[PDB]
């Protein structure tokens, strides 16, 4: 199914995030889940167990993740800011400016799955689209 | 290959060869089967490397080639460590057995849980396992 | 706003794994050679 072909992709990424340990610090999950495309409210995040698991991980992801649409929270600011072709500047302007983990070598790396050659236009939809396709 | 010739038993390889072979052909399974019990170690690289020239279906000629690139002359436990070494986060050389099945099931060419945890238990009793010493077993 | 941290809380954490991803991928040419001789071991 669907759920069960991305039990492998969640097993990898909670090994890869939590470097091969049996619990997953908070800040990490956080991350984990993001990377997924899952956004919580602060009240899904009050009950949220301190202690987690491989597990508890696998059950929250296959029912947490958007199977049609893993990115709509990126395809989400295209209702308040519609289809655009943000210039390769102001787009770094955006990430920069919004308080961001991602040093410009790692702009680098966004930029190498999204671009990919073109250099010149980039839209909200490709970068969903080009980030689902790397999943 | 001198390299060949030198590590396997050269009355072993016709006879492994004979155990499986139908209508004069070896199933490139059956050869990775006979490599293995010749003291060789395929992976998949070298399964799909000889499928690109031969096929599913080897004559004895084509599984005596499948045998040369099986070779692997560089393997060494330095080369082997490489995974663990990534995720061994004290810095101790230990990993306990959950980590390991967890690195062997999930890439490369990976084993099954069972194959994974056999392995394992076959190599120590304990939880925590020196990654060096159990490349320096499967090597040998 | 919101949908903006949204957005980029996901575009930061999907780089992130493909880092992580990319440098186990680097090793995974030697995991394959510790597959191999315990398949070897195991036969």
């Amino acid at each position: 199914s669907m759920a069960s072909d991305m039990e492998e992709k969640f097993r990898e990424a909670f090994i890869l995030f939590s470097s091969c340990s049996d619990h997953i610090e908070m800040y990490k999950f956080f991350e984990l889940m993001n990377s997924f495309g899952i956004i919580l409210t602060n009240d899904e995040k009050a009950a949220l167990p301190n202690d987690i698991n491989m597990d508890y991980w696998l059950n929250f992801a296959k029912k947490h993740y958007n199977y049609e649409q893993p990115f709509k929270h990126i395809n989400n600011v295209n209702e308040q800011n519609t289809n655009v072709q943000i210039k390769i500047d102001n787009f770094l302007g955006i990430m920069k400016a919004l308080d961001t983990r991602l040093t410009e070598s790692d702009l680098n790396i966004l930029l190498q799955i999204t671009n990919p050659e073109n250099k010149s236009t980039l839209n909200l939809k490709t970068v969903s689209q080009k980030l689902t396709e790397s999943i | 290959i001198q390299q060949l010739e030198e590590k396997v038993d050269e009355s072993d390889v016709r006879i492994y060869f004979n155990e499986k072979s139908s209508g004069g052909k070896i199933s490139i399974d059956n050869a990775s089967y006979n490599a293995r019990k010749l003291g060789l170690a395929p992976s998949s690289i070298d399964e799909k490397k000889i499928k690109e020239l031969y096929g599913d279906n080897l004559t004895y000629e084509q599984y005596l080639e499948y045998l040369s690139i099986c070779v692997h002359d560089k393997d060494n436990v330095e080369e082997l460590i490489k995974m663990f070494a990534h995720f061994d986060n004290n810095c101790t050389g230990y990993l306990t057995k959950s980590q390991m099945k967890n690195i062997l099931t999930t890439w490369g060419d990976a084993l099954t849980d069972q194959e994974a945890i056999d392995a394992l238990n076959a190599f120590s009793s304990e939880d925590n396992i020196d990654y060096k010493l159990f490349c320096e077993d499967i090597l040998q | 706003s919101v949908e903006w941290e949204n957005c980029v809380s996901v575009i930061e954490a999907a780089i992130l794994k493909h880092k992580y991803k990319q440098k186990v991928n680097k090793n995974i040419p030697s995991l394959l050679r510790v597959q191999a001789h315990i398949r070897k071991k195991m036969v």
